[PDB]
RNA sequence: UUCAUCUAGACAGCCGGACGGUGGCCAUGGAAGUCGGAAUCCGCUAAGGAGUGUGUAACAACUCACCGGCCGAAUGAACUA
RNA sequence: GCAGUCAAGCGUUCAUAGCGACAUUGCUUUUUGAUUCUUCGAUGUCGGCUCUUCCUAUCAUACCGAAGCAGAAUUCGGUAA
């Protein structure tokens, strides 16, 4: 479906599979046959073991099928997202090989069944429901790897979050260290790392906040180091698809100190770097930091650095305290407020 | 209208006298570049035999060897044998006198793959043709093969390094089963240049253009035997424009073979981009080849296909049926108007470039073929292999 | 607490008989499969480990030593 | 079974200049409504039929990235392939692809629909049990007796909707499974049909 | 809930204060509920858990000979490797079967009392030109769902089996009428395809077609397994 | 029953060491024995793996295998019935 | 199921005469969750009202165990008729 999947059963692992199911037709069929009985009776019980078997596995399979969120054409943003996250190529191709599997239990099942109504002994019969039931057991056991896989696809997809694509959102992003989730945890209720160390998150975090009656998500990316756009992370690119799907205000965050680990030459390189994913974003900068260096003292390579930064269309460099959260509250009125300008100026059409 | 790489050479049609010796299974075999005689072969064994295909008859068998020897690819000059072997270690050899030169080439870690040499107009006249030895291990050592001692090693691959080729710009050609080309030069002294990311499974049979005439050493469509070594190389660069120049430059064309389909020619030289999409293949294919005149380019597979495609881009021009299995290792002629191929199976099936047809077939031994050759007049080959049997071809 | 029911372990003279010729033609297919050393020596823990190959090689040095004269 | 030299003894070798002789009129034969197929004589299809194809069979990454690399707390993989290079571009891509996505959106938008009836929580009815009298087991048994019994099929349609009592999914089959029953039609009452469409229908199935 | 919740839970409150002292007399009374679980556990759940500690000991003998191993310290090519896979017929005397197994009997009227239809009860091969004869007229009836296109055989050499067609069948012992009739039954040798295994000899032109010998019920279950003879 | 260890102190327990050259080399955002690939050296030793596991984002910290202090007599392992 | 490799251990001691568990290796139509508009001869007659009881090889209800099980809802498993 959509929006944080969690609706996937269980992907028992193909021993798992070969239990349940088995000792399922075990439990839940008639176990007792006699060599005496009229040879339709004991085609029947054969029969009736080997259908039941089948559709055993299947509705284990069909389930799976059914469940799983179907990568290709759900929307750019979440095919790229599992892309980057699940290996798109692995994931279509696993799901492929359940499905054959699932398409050959059933013409076990209905080859053998036409079979038995032809058995002639117990033992012809008896001999025909372990070969069915054989030959099923190891096309599950070929199932070894894809489960697997599955397994933690599962357990990782429906912890994912869910951002809608297309409500009020802020994205927040920059270099490693230097307050994204500073910001986020400042100004809406979340629970994202402080401690100062590069990766603070290796995901994408989420947080709602209200403004004007109405709701407005911010998105806390883990960032980018300098990675010129060749060796990247599933780290990087998912920061990648989000600025680019996303269509929303974002805050680039930098600073002037001893933390926030890089040059901040560096960091307005990495601004023109990613103006190329500023494109229709209205990006405010923020000027952070700002408790103890009082930052206007900033040297006249900055002030060009800031100058270029005002090539934009729709720019604002702004100094927020972020822990001073009498400014942040500014700072986030101000840059949905010049948002909602032009996102009324399309919903107007 | 269009060249010939001028010469006659007819289609070839006779199994010489099959010939027996050490009787272990061949893999591959090497003939002297400049007279049409002579085959060297490392068998699955240690030692490793030399035998003439004219008088038929064991040529001073090169043996002293203690562990497998893999594949063996000879100078430019006739004067040296470097022979792959699949210890870490290497021994170097000379026909015309078959005994211990030297002693082990110490350094490596698993089998030696591919073997490669100077091009020949370009260095002194009068000199020694380095090589850059590969590995199994991703490792390229180059030896000035007097002092057969390496300085450098350069690393772009990690996975098997198994091509091994020098192009005549100076540049250089490895190949490994990382399933990325990266190609270096000599100025470099420990640096990569080109690196080019295709495919998304492994790289096999790297193809050279270049191949014929610059692992021939400079001699004619007849194969003579020059004296000087300024007017060799002469002979070198000449023969070169001869065959290089179809757009009036010898931009060295590169077409590697994948496991994917994608089939993939290339122009590294003034470019980082393929572009030749020529697939069509429906199983592995591992054998390529440049037409002596470059005007070609063959690819044989594992699903009985033979395909010659456009020469100038790498367009389509003709696929061949008539096979039952694979089709592992293709040598081209000197009349470039025929070609030979061996099969999985005994045959090795003969065929027709010039009309694009299947010219006859050829089989004979028992068992499977593995090496295919060409004598340097046009004339000869030598098939020994998993048969135990070096049986020998004519016209 | 609930007991459930028991197996019998009574007779049944059909089944004591069937154990009967089942036991003897698996003895004869026993006797098919007929018609088609390192021996332990000494235990250890034994006491007397002394004398006891000290009395074998007194027997030895004649068993050896009457065959020739 | 009695010790022989056959058995061992190969039986049906065949030969180049074979190949090349049949391999040659698959491009040829001459083959019209005017002339059915009776016999086979039988010959080597492995090797005398596949055509060519220029369509780059799926590659394959299993042998390459197994499992544990692509997802799983190995994950020996970080960097993506192909590693998308021109931020232009690749925002060229991405805003196409949602506002492609938008042109889906607007196709499933314009002809469904369904979801409001599902916001009502009404539902359609069972279909009745009745249409369901041509799709019998009991049926379609007696259909493959007379496809196994008989030497050639008559497909009989109705001149009036041919091409919607057709629905064939059986000669799919048949062709596959026996193909030495050609499948004659027969377009039955034809008059409720003029002449014209009698001509019409018939011009381009025939 | 966003992103590993859990653990970002554990590193900041913790775990239950006894979360250590229940784990680890969970494993040291693993020990003791081994043995009362194998002398409990009636009834195929003792079977099972058998089975699975003969599994484990295995295993566990494996590894540990492989360890101590550890601590104790063909030649194919380049285009080839890193790659992975008297005149007595392999089976003489095989048992009889009698003329009332493979061959049932069909009374016909509703007063059952003129027979004289037969049905083959083993696996058959049938042909290429089938067509099921008139209902009048047809006195042996091979039923459509025993019957079988294709055999499943192996190789002596290459180590290797295939799935090839079945073209005709040659010798069925025990019977001529059965083998005129094409009826499977084990021991019997069927001439099959052989074009994948792509064998010629000198001059050797090629063959598509051998003997082989089949080497299992095809009742016992459905498929064919037969082994060429090269 | 077949094997060993043991007052030139056996087993179980506590306590102590578990080290330098050396964050061995690759791969990377970090991988300091413990995500991963390639061997596994020497030194001084009583031992100490280019490390059994818990653990850290990264070392720490704990541990084991391995030695020694305390104690002061059998104990260990594998099979057969 | 068939064709093999193992090789635990067994076999006048016999691994290389022999066997031989658990494991394993081979397709029986293809790799991107494509469809499925392909159902194949039951030789003996099947299927239903009223009613009672028993089994557990448990679908629900009771109580527990393990699952990334946050909540909710499940999945698997134990006692249980
Ligand atoms: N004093 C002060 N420090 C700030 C301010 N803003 C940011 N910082 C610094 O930035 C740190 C915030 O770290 P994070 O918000 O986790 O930055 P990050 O590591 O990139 O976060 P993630 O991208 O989610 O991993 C704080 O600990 C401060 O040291 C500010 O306004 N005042
Ligand atoms: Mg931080």
């Amino acid at each position: 479906m959509q929006l944080s999947w969690k609706d996937i059963p269980t992907v028992a692992p193909a021993n798992d599979l070969l239990d349940i199911v088995l000792n399922r037709t075990q439990r839940k069929t008639p176990t007792v046959i006699r060599p005496g009985f009229k040879i339709t009776r004991i085609r029947a019980f054969y029969m009736r073991k080997v259908k039941y078997t089948g559709e055993g596995f299947v509705e284990k399979f069909e389930d799976i099928l059914k469940g799983f969120p179907n990568i290709n054409d759900v929307h750019p943003f979440h095919r790229d997202l599992m892309d980057t996250l699940y290996e798109k190529n692995h994931y279509k191709i696993s799901l492929a090989a359940i499905s054959r599997a699932k398409s050959l239990v059933e013409q076990v099942a209905r080859d053998y069944v036409r079979l038995l109504k032809f058995g002639q002994s117990l033992f012809q019969c008896k001999q025909l429901k372990r070969a069915a039931l054989g030959r099923m057991a190891t096309i599950v056991k070929k199932l070894r790897d894809p489960l697997a896989y599955l397994e933690q696809v599962r357990q990782h997809i429906g912890r994912l979050p869910s951002i809608d694509p297309n409500t009020r959102t802020l994205l927040i992003c920059g270099y490693p260290n230097v307050g994204k989730s500073s910001f986020l945890r400042c100004i809406t209720k979340s629970d994202v790392d402080v401690q100062p160390y590069a990766f603070t998150t290796k995901s994408l975090y989420v947080g709602h906040f209200d403004y004007k009656y109405l709701r407005f998500q911010a998105i806390d990316t883990p960032g980018i180091l300098d990675r010129p756009t060749e060796e990247m992370n599933n780290i990087e690119m998912q920061s990648i698809y989000a600025i680019a799907h996303l269509r929303s205000c974002v805050l680039y965050f930098m600073d002037l100190s001893e933390q926030c680990g890089f040059t901040i030459e560096a960091q307005v390189k990495l601004f023109h770097s990613i103006k190329p994913l500023f494109a229709n974003k209205s990006v405010m900068v923020v000027i952070n930091k700002t408790d103890i260096i009082r930052p206007e003292d900033l040297d006249e390579e900055r002030a060009q650095l800031l100058e270029s930064v005002k090539e934009v269309p729709g720019v604002e460099i702004m100094t927020s305290s972020c822990q001073l959260e009498e400014n942040v509250m500014e700072v986030r009125n101000k840059a949905c407020e010049k948002l909602l300008a032009s996102r009324i100026e399309n919903k107007l059409k | 209208y269009t060249p010939r790489a001028v010469f006659k050479v007819k289609p070839v049609t006779r199994s010489s006298s099959a010939i027996a010796g050490h009787g272990s299974t061949i893999l591959c075999s090497a003939f002297a570049p400049h007279t049409s005689s002579r085959m060297v072969t490392g068998a699955g064994d240690n030692t490793a035999r030399i035998w003439d295909c004219d008088t038929q008859t064991p040529m001073h068998t090169l043996k002293g060897h203690y562990n497998w020897v893999l594949c063996v690819s000879w100078s430019p000059d006739g004067e040296v044998i470097a022979t792959g072997s699949m210890d870490n270690t290497i021994r170097l050899w000379d026909p015309k006198s078959g005994q211990c030169l030297g002693d082990a080439l110490r350094g490596h870690s698993k089998w030696i793959t591919s073997l490669s040499w100077e091009p020949i107009h370009l260095v002194k006249p009068g000199s020694k043709p380095r090589l850059a030895s590969s590995s199994k291990d991703g490792t390229i050592k180059i030896w000035d093969t007097v002092s057969r001692v390496c300085q450098y090693t350069m690393s772009g691959h990690t996975n098997s390094v198994s091509c091994v080729k020098w192009g005549g710009q100076g540049l250089l050609y490895s190949g490994s089963h990382d399933r990325t080309v990266r190609v270096w030069d000599i100025n470099s002294q420990g640096r990569c240049i080109n690196i080019l990311k295709s495919h998304a499974h492994w790289v096999n049979h790297l193809s050279l253009s270049t191949d014929y005439a610059l692992r021939i050493g400079a001699f004619d469509h007849t194969g003579k035997k020059p004296s000087t070594p300024e007017e060799a190389q002469k002979k070198a660069l000449e023969n070169y424009e001869k065959i290089c120049k179809k757009n009036g430059n010898s931009e060295e064309m590169m077409v590697t073979a994948s496991d994917d389909y994608t089939m993939f020619l290339w122009n590294p030289l003034k470019s980082t981009k393929p572009i030749a999409r020529m697939t069509g293949h429906q199983k592995l294919v591992n054998h390529v080849a440049f037409s002596p005149d470059g005007r070609y380019i063959v690819s044989a597979s594992f699903d009985n296909s033979i395909k010659l495609w456009d020469g100038r881009d790498g367009k389509f021009i003709s696929t061949f049926r008539g096979h039952v299995a694979s089709v592992y290792q293709v040598a081209w002629s000197s009349d470039c108007r025929l070609l030979v191929s061996c099969s999985k199976d005994t045959t090795l099936k003969v065929w027709d470039v010039r009309t694009r047809k299947l010219s006859v077939d050829l089989p004979g031994h028992k068992d499977e073929v593995y090496t295919v050759d060409w004598s340097v007049d046009g004339k000869r080959v030598c098939s020994g292999g998993k048969d135990k049997m070096v049986r020998l071809w004519t016209h | 607490m609930r007991v459930r029911k028991r197996q019998s372990r009574r007779t049944s003279t059909k089944l004591k008989e069937g154990i009967k010729k089942k036991a003897s033609a698996h003895r004869k297919k026993e006797k098919k499969m007929a018609k088609k050393k390192k021996d332990p020596g000494i235990p250890s823990n034994f006491p007397y480990k002394a004398k006891i190959l000290e009395e074998i090689e007194a027997k030895k040095m004649k068993d050896l030593e009457e065959r020739e004269l | 079974v009695q010790p022989d030299r056959r058995w061992f003894g190969n039986t049906r070798v065949i030969s180049q200049d074979a190949l090349q002789h049949f391999r040659s009129a698959l491009g040829e034969t001459q083959k019209d409504t005017y002339q059915v197929l009776l016999r086979r004589n039988k010959l080597p299809m492995s090797l005398l039929e596949e055509k060519d194809a220029d369509e780059s069979p799926k590659a394959r990454i299993l042998d390459t990235e197994s499992y544990a690399d692509a997802f799983g707390p190995k994950a020996q993989r970080k960097r993506p392939r192909l590693a998308a290079s021109n931020l232009e571009d690749l925002v060229k891509a991405t805003n196409e692809d949602i506002t492609k996505y938008e042109e889906k959106q607007v196709l499933d938008a314009t002809l469904g629909g369904n979801q409001e009836d599902k916001e009502n929580g009404w539902t359609s009815a069972a279909k009745e049990a009745i249409f369901s009298k041509g799709q019998s087991k009991r049926i379609w048994n007696e259909l493959y007796k007379v496809i196994d019994s008989s030497d050639v099929v008559i497909h009989v349609l109705d001149a009036r909707d041919p091409l919607g009592t057709r629905c064939k999914s059986v000669e799919e089959y048949m062709k596959k499974e026996t193909p030495h029953k050609h499948l004659i039609y027969v377009l039955n009452k034809c008059d409720l049909v003029p002449t014209w469409v009698a001509a019409a229908w018939v011009k381009h199935l025939s | 809930p966003q992103n590993d919740y859990i653990e970002r839970h554990i590193k900041q409150h913790g775990k239950r204060l006894d979360h250590e002292e229940r784990k680890r007399k969970r494993e040291a009374r693993e020990s003791h509920k081994i043995s009362e679980r194998a002398q409990k556990l009636t009834g195929w759940k003792g079977k099972q858990f058998a089975k699975k500690r003969y599994a484990e000991k295995v295993s566990m003998r494996k590894k540990i000979k492989a360890h101590e191993q550890s601590k104790v310290k063909d030649a194919l090519p380049t285009y080839l490797l890193d790659r992975e896979q008297k005149f007595s017929v392999p089976l003489p005397k095989v048992r009889g079967i009698s003329e009332e197994e493979m061959f049932k009997v069909i009374k016909t009227g509703k007063s059952r009392s003129k027979s004289w239809k037969r049905m083959i009860t083993k696996h058959t091969f049938v042909g290429e030109g089938f067509t099921r004869r008139p209902v009048k007229m047809e006195r042996i009836i091979r039923p459509s769902a025993l019957r079988q296109k294709k055999a499943n055989v192996t190789h002596p050499e290459l180590g290797v089996t295939v799935f090839l067609p079945i073209l005709a069948v040659k010798k069925n012992p025990q019977s001529p009428m059965y083998t005129q009739l094409g009826v499977l039954t084990k021991g019997t040798i069927i001439e099959v395809n052989v074009s994948e295994l792509g064998m010629v000899t000198a001059g050797g032109k090629v063959v598509w077609g051998k003997y082989a010998q089949v080497t299992n019920e095809p009742d016992r279950d459905g498929c064919v397994n037969a082994v060429l003879l090269v």
